[PDB]
């Protein structure tokens, strides 16, 4: 059944799984038309697919061309998401295929279950966590590849950089979720925290700066403060 | 007009005959039911006064043989049996009528309810859902499970309804996942109608049979089946016009006939609100929607 706080550490066992988030698949800008009405203009999106044990993000770039001449695009997006995930599961050998896929929004269950009928031994699960993966487009290098894409494309990223060299996947997942939660609650503050110090660089093959252990602890602290504050700033507390 | 004589009535029992029913007291002088209309299937069903658990009954067609009821004190239930000695049967029945120890099937001449509930139901199809081929009548009760329920345990005592499953490879063509799941026309028209049922009458016959078993026996798997077959039509954008019109009549009479107090367990809120208000056919079941809204507005 559903993934929640009580079965949280299942994410880091040795059963290969993926988290699928569809919150950035269908993205629009809303604008006024010459006649004064409102229209949407789609922009490129992505399916955020993350192996939570290793860090790999199988970013499938959704080019705006996929929507051309389609109706009910928010509903199609869930099915397009499902279709792309199923295709990844199919491209993979049986041993590498996920034993479970956890969708971050319950509206993905039926589309994915239907596209995955050929894989009855892959469990499709919802979660009760409020995971901040929608903020993945606040990671500059991810947003950049998505906005630059001229055609459908799948780019493989490691969303943990080299962290697993030094910390466990539980700890790397917590760091990631803290970073994403911060970026979602106040992207500007969050990004200032990450990039204030010029001497700490982002390696060309990485997504986040090359923080030492001690620098990560300060960063993690500052992101907490941000999140706690924004929560005050919001409710006045 | 046909007759189902009873040997006796040793235990207190509520006896049903189609949509009618009457109480028989323990060892009351009851020798069965006369004037049963030929041309329709019928169901005779039982609830013991002592154990309201397990309603049970027999589907039968008097054209298929001479049938009587005899209580079995070992198995503890009223059993249907066939009498092959047609002369002996007529003789016994004539005597029972003379002594007027039979109730009369109480059909009002204006009333087409039973015809309308069993229009498409045929004993030959009943006998394939309820497999017991040594007999010409079919036993059902409250606790029998469906072949589909057994997939999710005794195969001899199952209801072999047609398996409908909206999230199945049979329902979903590779390549038309979204299309076939949101518009089930392919599954209804090609897989089920053309492929399995062959025609809409056989489909409606199973649908009607599922409802009646749900109503008369509170058979849960039957109710699931009734609702599945309704939902498959309502979720198909492309349905022959005559099927829609007949579906509307079928459901109208079912809803009309349902006991007012049983609506909370026999009617799936989700299925009905979806069928009447969200589905492709939301505008195509005028009679059903009007009776539903005037009789069970709570559910909606
Ligand atoms: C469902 C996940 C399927 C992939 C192929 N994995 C087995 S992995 O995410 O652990 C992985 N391990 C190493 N790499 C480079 C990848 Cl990428």
């Amino acid at each position: 059944g559903a993934m929640n706080s009580s079965n949280y550490a299942e994410l880091f066992n040795n059963d290969i799984k993926l988290f699928v988030d569809d919150t950035n698949v269908y993205r629009v800008t809303v604008h006024k038309t010459f006649e004064g009405n409102v229209a949407t203009k789609a922009i490129n999106g992505c399916i955020f697919t993350l192996n939570p044990k290793t860090g790999h993000l199988f970013l499938k770039i959704i080019h705006t061309s996929v929507w051309a001449g389609q109706k009910r695009l928010s509903q199609l997006a869930k099915w397009k998401t499902a279709e792309e995930v199923s295709a990844l599961v199919r491209s993979l050998p049986k041993e590498e295929q996920p034993k479970q896929i956890i969708v971050t929004r319950k509206a993905m269950l039926d589309p994915l279950e239907v596209h995955m009928l050929d894989f009855p031994n892959i469990a499709i699960r919802p979660t009760e966590l409020r995971l901040p993966f929608s903020a993945a487009m606040s990671i500059d290098k991810l947003s950049d590849v998505v906005m630059k894409a001229t055609e459908p494309q799948m780019v493989l990223f490691n969303i943990y950089d080299d962290w697993l060299d030094r910390i466990s996947s539980y700890t790397a997942f917590s760091r990631l979720t803290l970073l994403l939660r911060a970026l979602k609650t106040n992207e500007e503050s969050a990004k200032m925290i990450l990039l204030s110090d010029p001497t700490i660089t982002i390696k060309s093959y990485h997504l986040w700066p090359s923080f030492t252990d001690e620098q990560w602890i300060t960063i993690e602290s500052q992101m907490r403060d941000l999140i706690l504050t924004e929560y005050g700033r919001k409710y006045n507390v | 007009m046909n007759t189902v004589p009873f040997t006796s009535a040793p235990i207190e029992v509520t006896i049903g005959i189609d949509q009618y029913s009457f109480n028989v007291k323990e060892n009351q002088p009851f020798h069965g039911i006369k004037d049963i209309p030929i041309g329709h299937v019928h169901v005779i069903h039982f609830q013991h006064a002592d154990n309201s658990s397990m309603r049970y009954g027999y589907w039968f067609d008097c054209r298929m043989g001479n049938f009587y009821i005899q209580y079995d004190p070992k198995d503890g239930l009223y059993k249907m049996m066939e009498e092959r000695d047609g002369a002996k049967f007529e003789n016994i029945v004539h005597n029972f009528k003379e002594r007027q120890m039979m109730v009369s099937y109480p059909k009002i001449d204006e009333d087409d309810t039973w015809y309308n509930l069993t229009e498409f139901v045929q004993m030959d199809k009943i006998r394939k859902i309820v497999r017991k081929d040594e007999n010409q009548f079919s036993y059902v009760d409250s606790s029998m499970t469906t072949v589909q329920e057994n997939e999710l345990s005794d195969p001899a005592h199952s209801l072999n309804y047609t398996v409908i499953n909206f999230k199945s490879r049979e329902a979903i063509r590779p390549g038309h996942e979204m299309e076939d799941f949101l518009d089930k026309s392919y599954y209804l028209n090609t897989v089920m109608l053309q492929g399995i049922f062959k025609n809409s009458s056989n489909y409606f016959g199973e649908l009607q049979f599922a409802f009646l078993n749900a109503m008369f026996f509170g058979n849960y798997g039957s109710s699931l089946q009734w609702h599945a077959m309704i939902e498959l039509i309502c979720s198909s954008a492309t349905v022959p016009k005559h099927m829609l019109d007949k579906l509307d009549e079928i459901l109208y009479y079912q809803i009309k006939t349902l006991p007012e107090q049983y609506s909370d367990i026999l009617l799936n809120e989700r299925v009905w609100n979806i069928c009447l208000y969200s589905s492709f056919q939301k505008n195509s079941l005028h009679n059903t929607e009007k009776i539903m809204e005037n009789k069970y507005p709570e559910l909606l």
